[PDB]
């Protein structure tokens, strides 16, 4: 890897600089290099890893949706040749490559070394997320297997989070939020999505009284996203 | 589309 | 080049798709491929080329300024090692590479084949612009030569535009706008910047009566930028 | 900073 010669601490320092500069492709390459040093990641470092790749894949997802929309209109009317499909495929392939890279880092060897609930749930949620992003563009004979891989990762993360974390924990909340999005947008299960969002919100509400002002702010921020989705979905 | 989680979680 | 096997028309089509998707690095690579087919560019194609590279270098300039600011603070107080300088240099080198690529396309062979005022002035303005972007980050023994290259290109474009184009022509106006920015920001000549902006604005004002509603809108949009600068500068 | 020209010019 091109980052093999750089110190771990320097990679982390430069990841933070790249974030400030909104250079998320650089940020992701720096954090990939940091992961490949082989040491476990701290809470802050896990968040840097997620911020970097979420922004990279976020740009690819937005582009893919634009191109896919154009492609579907073309098939309603004038023929224009293969270019729209070709370029949609180009972006799609790049997106799939980023997802495969993240999933590879989780499998080699972030997840197997993660023993604390906060790290293990964070990484398993990430695994579900990037299989979900793959599912968003999947159309062939492995769409079903991609969907079940996302579901399986989310479910393992959910089981741990319910046993080991309070209902207001932001990682637990963000996991439940994203699993509910998986149900609604990927798995054709809107009722499951709604039920999960409502129970997650209500169980967090009842635990807010235990929190400091700062933790209350962290938790209510994610709870509002659950509420926004319920308003969209009902 | 639905809202998903921010990347950074405490 | 990686685009050598793709049809010119397909490259243009995909450049327009990339613009819609806000994939400006792709857009620039497609338009570079189109230029390298060796045919002259139409007005629309010249604008696609400029849109693509302006957005690419615009992201690099914004990142460079963030990192340069951090670097200058570090030199006011705790030592943190070479990382800030290294990463600023990385972005700076990538920025310089993009500028060199654009200048290479203009020199091989866009400018020498451009005979009409609209194309020749557009390309000479671009040459001035990308030498100006190089000047923004230049600090060594060639800063003076980079600045004079920008000045020389802008001046040739100005001479042609005053002889061959009406004062409201958007290319002429955008050229004068950018030459005035060169004077203010690069050449330490605020009075020259102000004088050029005012005379450009006033000569355009007096020619607006000749224009259709749509051309009036095109011209007044650029005139407002001249006015915004004069308000900042005085 | 000063405003410069848009990329697309008619
Ligand atoms: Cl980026
Ligand atoms: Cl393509
Ligand atoms: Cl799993
Ligand atoms: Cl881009
Ligand atoms: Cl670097
Ligand atoms: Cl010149
Ligand atoms: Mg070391
Ligand atoms: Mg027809
Ligand atoms: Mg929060
Ligand atoms: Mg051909
Ligand atoms: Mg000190
Ligand atoms: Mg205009």
């Amino acid at each position: 890897g091109a980052m093999g010669s750089m110190e771990r601490a320097s990679l982390i320092q430069k990841a933070k600089l790249a974030e400030q500069a909104e250079r998320y492709e650089d940020m992701a390459a720096f954090m990939k290099g940091a992961v490949e040093k082989g040491e476990e990641l701290s809470c802050e470092e896990r968040n840097l890893l997620s911020v970097a790749y979420k922004n990279v894949v976020g740009g690819q997802r937005a582009a893919w949706r634009v191109l896919s929309s154009i492609e579907q209109k073309s098939n309603e009317s004038e023929e224009k040749g293969p270019e729209v499909r070709e370029y949609r495929e180009k972006v799609e392939t790049e997106l799939q490559g980023v997802c495969d890279t993240v999933l590879g880092l989780l499998d080699s060897h972030l997840i197997k070394e993660a023993g604390d609930a906060e790290s293990r749930v964070f990484y398993l949620k990430m695994k579900g997320d990037y299989y979900r992003y793959l599912a968003e563009v999947a159309t062939g004979d492995d769409k079903k297997r991609i969907i079940d891989s996302a579901r399986s990762a989310y479910q393992e993360a959910m089981d741990i989070s319910k046993k080991e974390m309070p209902p207001t924990n932001p990682i637990r909340l963000g996991l439940a939020l994203n699993f509910s999005v998986f149900h609604y947008e990927i798995a054709n299960s809107p009722e499951e999505a709604i039920s999960l969002a409502k129970t997650t919100f209500d169980e967090a509400m009842a635990d807010l009284h235990t929190l400091s002002e700062d933790s209350y702010k962290d938790s209510t921020l994610i709870m509002q996203l659950l509420r926004d989705n319920l308003t969209l979905w009902t | 589309r639905s809202h998903s989680s921010p990347a950074s979680l405490q």
